């Protein structure tokens, strides 16, 4: 038997740090869409890190620091994005909550208000796994670990692209990049090349207990997040390999 | 491979890009506490046994810190297994079990720390950064709780809800993160055997073995948490660990002096 | 004049650590009964410690540690029981709250949701009283101190036995154990022999300002907690010696 | 363009520490008036320090301590006044909240309950400005900084006098003290002599972005706070020099 | 002026009363850490430049703390400017920007602290009260984040939402609060010039200048945050500051030895 | 002694029927302003009738019908305006409620949601007073009768003009129309000539028990309603002649 679902009515939304990096032009339409979603769902909104984590990686690696030092330095930027997003939603009752609050008191906070914002990075900190010089357990990974641990109704990953392509649609091989409407985590994990999601996300999907699909959608197109939260197919669906009880 | 080449990739490519990962692998490598030793004191194998096991080890730690900087991590033990059994029977997930287990390792750190307080040795937070206790000859040692901080974000095992990363992994990753020179697991057996010696009559002692040889013999989940073996093969700084019997007086002291007591497990 | 009542509408429920020790067979029916009580009362649920505190006492005493060291080590187990219980109730909006939150922000948390869970042990810590090598201010004592300080409507102690007997109904003299439907704290305090409640509970009852009765009921019998919270006599009533204004 | 309003529906009320110093005779009618205001507004209630800060200043200055040491020692007394006030309102769902909670999670707490209480002192601490041996950024200043940063609907300062006079109406020149029904911050800042509000309040008013007026009213006269929160002129109005967009 | 005279006024008059303020000004003046030096390591000017700038400064700090007690504060840098730009474009107020900027100064303190941990030097809280790290010859130094704690209660500037009190002010007010003997700002230019030397070809070096002379020349907001100049004129303990180039090897060491490298800015 | 206040925390807002007559150009900015007011106040929004009542008066008078027949025919148009306004606010939890609901169950409905909408016309129906062929007790009158009966915190009348002038600012003598920032009901009642408010409003003001002032503001200027509800003077203030207890 699988573990019970702790918050089966919860919807988790991960906002890519690079969406926030675009500033008001991206954030204002997203805030407006989130505002209209508040009466429809019970939302845990988790922010990624984006470009500032890249800069602190550049300084940190130049200083020679190990992966367990770089992990909390990148998490910091996800937290700042979360404070920024929550501030824009304060007038609707939304605040940023800390990791201990998310892990132990999420139920009471979602009883008080319709949504909260937190950092998507998991608290692996100085106990990050070695191997890569880049912390593997990042924002997509932390959001999925939480969503699946809670037994949430879904996790939706909100990106600055339409979904997963066969190559980086903003990179050198952009010309041969083909859109992938649906994929499986095991298929992706066997591929080589870049992805819009952490590779570690594919690993924790393999051991997941509840979440069957995760959809990656373009948060720069208004309405896609709303449609995804109703299960409409508007980006890339990732099948996790959990299949029903 | 230049700083400009790495910084361009860090800005222009996803962190998942193999080209970025490879440039990052070429970065310089700083050891934060290269001269310290991380020691794990087993919860079930030592601390749960009480005075007869703990008091001689306290004496060794006090004597050893005159020549050695020590980060001393605690295991958890039978109270954590009780909590795991209660929570597992309720269907609670591994992330919830991980939080419960940490409290037990915290208890053990507090009990050890109180026996060492009159010697100046504290129970700490950010031990690998607790630079001030480690830098004094009058102190030269800290006690910490050995559980990793993953808590609800613990990655589950392939089967079951028991957190796969517990106090062996927590202590090992701290040693690895801070670039310590040595990692010693203090348990209740002389070291690794061909089989569990508590159950087998004719198990054979193994003085030295690599991770791959251990897997080839079915010893992947024997005297250490099996993920520690995989963590060890990916490690940058701690490429071997030593397992010794803390119930034998002086074993810790002799391990710190370079004697090949117990079993040495190498990454390769 | 006596002090005012801070939360006169509050109901405090203490769950014995040994009830939790029985695992799912005991906890699942209790969780279901608590769930149906949520719309009826405003509940502060406090968990005791149980058998794991006995084990840490065995190790601690073997190490020679004083009573002020053993007190927080036992409190830890009450807190873990509280996290376990709250997790089972998360989907109904219930979370575990810390002692500082219970002492300073209980009003706002019970405005957000119908019940919260906390540790019944009081924060006496290294300032526990000397005398016994066993910490005297344990879960029953901490729950009553809080309930009476708040001026709560009641405190109900939920045990693995029907109430108070003339001897341990699970001990050597079990054969002469007679059930006590009602008793006074002063009568109990003059008796010698074991009890299902802390002896320190009898002492703080003597200085109490508001709570007149505390009922001890069998949480292993479904419906007894529900009846006790409506004032029905289904276990042992302890008269505190507060009598009305 | 000016910054957005974070909590435009919020009303901030600062309670003078010297009002609390009068004990039950002042606090009980104030608590009753606050209770009837709870269903009408969304209130952040901030307490000042009063006479105990004067005593700790006397000891601290005698010990020679600098202004950055005296600032958190006075803030402590504002916090204690806040715990006292909140305790009197606990049965209505009101609790004291800490500065980090006010700064990052006020939205969710005012979603859970109708009012919260906090310390009016700002967290300048050991980084208080030098110059005066008396900390300049006190309770009036901290309350206004918060209210204006939030873009709140108003800030009302609740005093033990009717408002601002031309001299201390309790001091030596009391005989020539004339009531000022309305004033501007810039006019006050050019005056010399004592005031019922921090001089630093006048400075932060000069850089304010949203709050146009702050009314000082006598909290010892029941109904004045209620009238002030509806914009009725019952004390001294201070014009800040923000004028509309 | 007696203690009774001050205590009567403290009880009977508003803190705004000029008579009370004047009696308070006559109080005795205690210096908490009179023998320490506060050093600010610039975020943009030093730490953002990486190994080539930071590693020589680490070496100097390690050598210098044998003869000098040091409180080492970190600036923030380009990541804080990125956050300020994002938040400003959203219309967020200065109090929200101040919180965001603090996280970046915290990052820099952690990176510096990890390079110094093996020398015993910690990253701290209440550095000016962190009396135990400062009192040891084996340590004699702490690292702290340089942002003031005002956060949402930050007073805004006259125009715009950029917090006016940032890491120059945070470090300066700590030096002033604790009565330290010296305040050194470590940047990336030799000191103050007649104009920004990164933009001007013929700017002239200024070895020594008062706050008023700087205002008279339009240098009010040049190499230091302009509020620091006003803070300096109101200071009780730190009546002058020194600005030196941290990219020049030994500059910090020589400033600590009393050499007049860089620019000295005096209150009067 | 005067009667108690039934809903002292209530704010009543009357929307002129002619504001609604302007359609989306007027209604959409008003709906947006009302939406941002919802978290700040507890609102009873009452709609007037406007031009359609004029048409039914023309038909009714041509048919010779008495004033008690014309009164419910005009009330109908106020009700339709109320359904229109409420529909625009439905997504925020606002609905139209009937007169019996307003008179007997307003408390529970304002406990469920932040605002409700009703018809401002009073139910005088076929029992309208005789004298004029035009029903005297219209929308302004009905809104004030309710607001004062409830003891509400205020009544704000939202018009298509800035306030009360010395002549119709849209009529023949528009050239000599001077704005009246403040007035008294008794002064207005002694004047002859048209007004933006019912003459009957002046009569019921004379017998009022609680409401001291009513402000008439231009709902076609965004922000004036918001300011008026905080007591800022942005239109014409009408003093009723109630003065305090
Ligand atoms: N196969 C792929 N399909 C789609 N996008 C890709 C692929 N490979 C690389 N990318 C790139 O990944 C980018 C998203 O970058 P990234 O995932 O690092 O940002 P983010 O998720 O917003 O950041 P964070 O992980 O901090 O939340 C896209 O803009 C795209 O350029
Ligand atoms: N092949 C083997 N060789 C040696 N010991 C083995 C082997 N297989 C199993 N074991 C068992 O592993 C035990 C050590 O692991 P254990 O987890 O008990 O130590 P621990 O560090 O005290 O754990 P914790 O700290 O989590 O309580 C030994 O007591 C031994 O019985
Ligand atoms: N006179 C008595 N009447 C009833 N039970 C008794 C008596 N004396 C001893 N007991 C024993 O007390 C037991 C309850 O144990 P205890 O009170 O320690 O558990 P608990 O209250 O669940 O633990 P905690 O105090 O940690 O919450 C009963 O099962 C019973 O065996
Ligand atoms: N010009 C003035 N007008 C009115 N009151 C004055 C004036 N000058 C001095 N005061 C005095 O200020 C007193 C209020 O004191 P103060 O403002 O220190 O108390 P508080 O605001 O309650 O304290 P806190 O600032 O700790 O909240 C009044 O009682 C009055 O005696
Ligand atoms: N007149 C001047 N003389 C010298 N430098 C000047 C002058 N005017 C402007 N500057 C600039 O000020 C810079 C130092 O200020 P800056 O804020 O960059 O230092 P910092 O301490 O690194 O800041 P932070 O810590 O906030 O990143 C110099 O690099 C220089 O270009
Ligand atoms: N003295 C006056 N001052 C201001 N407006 C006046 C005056 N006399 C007449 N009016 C007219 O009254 C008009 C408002 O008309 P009226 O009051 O009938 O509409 P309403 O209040 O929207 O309708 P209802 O009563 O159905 O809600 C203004 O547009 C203006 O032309
Ligand atoms: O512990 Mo809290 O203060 O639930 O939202
Ligand atoms: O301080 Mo809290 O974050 O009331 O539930
Ligand atoms: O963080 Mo919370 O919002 O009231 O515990
Ligand atoms: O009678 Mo009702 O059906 O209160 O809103
Ligand atoms: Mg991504
Ligand atoms: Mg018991
Ligand atoms: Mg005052
Ligand atoms: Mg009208
Ligand atoms: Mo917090
Ligand atoms: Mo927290
Ligand atoms: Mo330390
Ligand atoms: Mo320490
Ligand atoms: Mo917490
Ligand atoms: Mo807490
Ligand atoms: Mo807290
Ligand atoms: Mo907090
Ligand atoms: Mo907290
Ligand atoms: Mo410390
Ligand atoms: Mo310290
Ligand atoms: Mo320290
Ligand atoms: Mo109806
Ligand atoms: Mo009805």
């Amino acid at each position: 038997k699988r573990p019970i679902r702790l918050l089966p009515w919860l919807q988790v939304v991960k906002i890519g740090g690079r969406v926030m990096d675009r500033g008001a032009d991206a954030i204002l339409p997203l805030v407006e869409e989130l505002r209209k979603l508040l009466p429809e769902h019970r939302l845990l909104i988790l922010t990624g890190a984006g470009v500032r984590a890249r800069h602190v990686f550049s300084v940190g690696l130049d200083l020679g620091l190990p992966v367990g030092s770089l992990a909390p330095l990148a998490a910091s930027e996800a937290g700042q994005n979360g404070h920024i997003l929550a501030a824009m939603l304060a007038s609707e009752g939304v605040s940023y909550v800390e990791h201990p609050t998310v892990a132990d008191q999420l139920a009471i906070h979602l009883s008080a208000t319709r949504a909260v914002v937190g950092s998507a990075f998991p608290p692996y900190h100085h106990h990050e796994f070695p191997g890569s010089r880049i912390p593997p357990h990042r924002a997509d990974t932390g959001a999925f670990l939480l969503a699946d641990a809670f037994g949430a109704a879904g996790l939706t990953i909100v990106e600055n692209v339409d979904g997963i392509y066969t190559a980086d649609p903003n990179g050198p091989d952009r010309g041969q990049a083909r859109f992938l409407p649906e994929t499986s985590a095991t298929d992706l994990a066997k591929s080589e090349g870049p992805l819009p999601v952490d590779r570690a996300l594919l690993d924790v999907m393999a051991t997941a207990r509840h979440i069957e699909r995760v959809q990656v959608v373009n948060g720069l197109v208004p309405g896609r997040l709303t449609a995804a939260l109703r299960g409409e197919h508007v980006g890339t669906l990732i099948r996790t390999g959990v299949r029903p009880a | 491979n230049s700083t400009a080449e790495l910084e361009e990739l860090l800005m222009q490519r996803s962190l998942t890009d193999p080209q970025l990962q490879a440039a990052a692998a070429a970065a310089a490598d700083f050891r934060i506490l290269p001269d310290a030793t991380v020691i794990k004191i087993g919860g079930q194998s030592v601390i749960d046994r009480g005075r007869a096991a703990v008091y001689p080890l306290v004496d060794e730690i006090v004597a050893a810190r005159k020549n050695h900087k020590l980060l001393i991590g605690t295991g958890a033990g039978t109270r954590a297994r009780h909590l795991y059994s209660i929570a597992a029977g309720l269907g609670l997930p591994a992330g919830v079990l991980a939080q419960l287990g940490s409290s037990v390792a915290d208890q053990n750190a507090a009990m050890l720390g109180q026996l060492l307080a009159k010697h100046g040795i504290p129970v700490v937070g950010g031990a690998g950064l607790s630079a001030v206790p480690l830098s004094l000859a009058e102190v030269n040692a800290v006690v910490f709780s050995g559980m990793p901080p993953y808590k609800l974000w613990m990655r589950p095992a392939a089967e079951g809800v028991i957190p796969p990363y517990r106090t062996d992994a927590g202590c090992f990753l701290l040693a690895e993160q801070f670039g310590c020179k040595q990692m010693i697991f203090v348990k209740d057996e002389d070291g690794l055997y061909t089989a569990n010696p508590k159950t087998s009559k004719d198990a054979t002692f193994i003085p030295r073995i690599s991770v791959d040889e251990m897997k080839a013999k079915g010893l992947h989940d024997s005297i250490l948490e099996f993920p520690v073996l995989d963590l060890l093969q990916s490690a940058q700084h701690v490429r071997e660990v030593q397992v010794v019997n803390g119930l034998v007086p002086g074993n810790l002291t002799r391990a710190l002096a370079g004697e090949h007591v117990g079993t040495i497990i190498t990454a390769s």
